[PDB]
């Protein structure tokens, strides 16, 4: 399985720099967790960006890769808790925000590995899934 | 009948919509 | 029935001139909900400033009240993500933001009163607590 | 011994703690 982080999904639907590679990580693996609070980000930026158009194929995306919504339970979330004392963000440490807290919440407690863009999740104790 | 090409044709049709809001986060607050 | 929010549960931790209302409000409902999404941000707020010790008077306030960390499903961040676009902390206004949505979908959701302290969730299409 | 004094118990000893990281801007900008 894997689980994808907003960072990708925002990346994919904008179109950036490597949106196919993640495309082929997607098609890869048969299940694919997101995390219902990663659901919402992820809505939120590009209903933004986009409008409700940008919304309408979010919907589609998740329909066509038949992504399973997780919800966020109290072990995620204390699993969070713990990992933003080690990884979380502060002056200079460029680690990771509440946003990520849910995504690797979701990859901790499923040992799955994540799927994502950026450096928030480079140094941190949970798997990434490799891109082709 | 392949995935990613279901998958391009959501991106590059979502892509191309027109930018109503240009910045990034502080969409998202905190 | 009510359902807290971050910034009502780190007010009456950090002892915020209303706290002391707050605590009245909290008692005179006996059953209280809480989206684990807040109940993160909250642990992640106060464990910053007060260190891993202000997360266990956390834990014990939640324990004391008897607080129901309620899971966020799908339909909770669904109307989540309908709400912003309408009461969304867009340029220049006040309102919701990426964490009180998690607040926002529980208590859209369960369809019963918001405790907050602020005024992201003043206008809007959701119950206020009563502050005696 | 009701509700409202363990909650208020609990206030003062949490605020009462040492502050070893400043206000509000840390979870996180974003
Ligand atoms: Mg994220
Ligand atoms: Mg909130």
């Amino acid at each position: 399985m894997m689980v994808i982080d907003t960072s990708a999904l925002v990346a994919m639907l904008s179109d950036e720099p490597d949106a196919e590679r993640f495309e082929a990580a997607v098609e890869a693996d048969h299940i694919r967790l997101m995390s219902t609070a990663s659901y919402l980000e992820t809505a939120l930026v590009i209903e933004a960006r986009f409008g409700e158009p940008g919304g309408r194929e979010l919907d589609l995306w998740l329909h066509r890769a038949a992504v399973d919504l997780v919800a966020v339970h109290a072990d995620q979330a204390d699993a969070a808790r713990a990992a933003y004392r080690t990884y979380g963000k502060g002056r200079h440490r460029a680690g990771l925000n509440y946003g990520d807290c849910f995504s690797y919440g979701l990859a901790k407690i499923s040992g799955q590995p994540l799927l994502f863009k950026g450096e928030d999740f480079q140094h941190t104790d949970i798997a990434t899934v490799a891109l082709p | 009948v392949p995935l990613r090409d279901e998958l391009a044709a959501i991106r590059h049709r979502c892509a191309a919509l027109p930018v109503v809001d240009n910045r990034s986060a502080e969409a998202i607050l905190g």
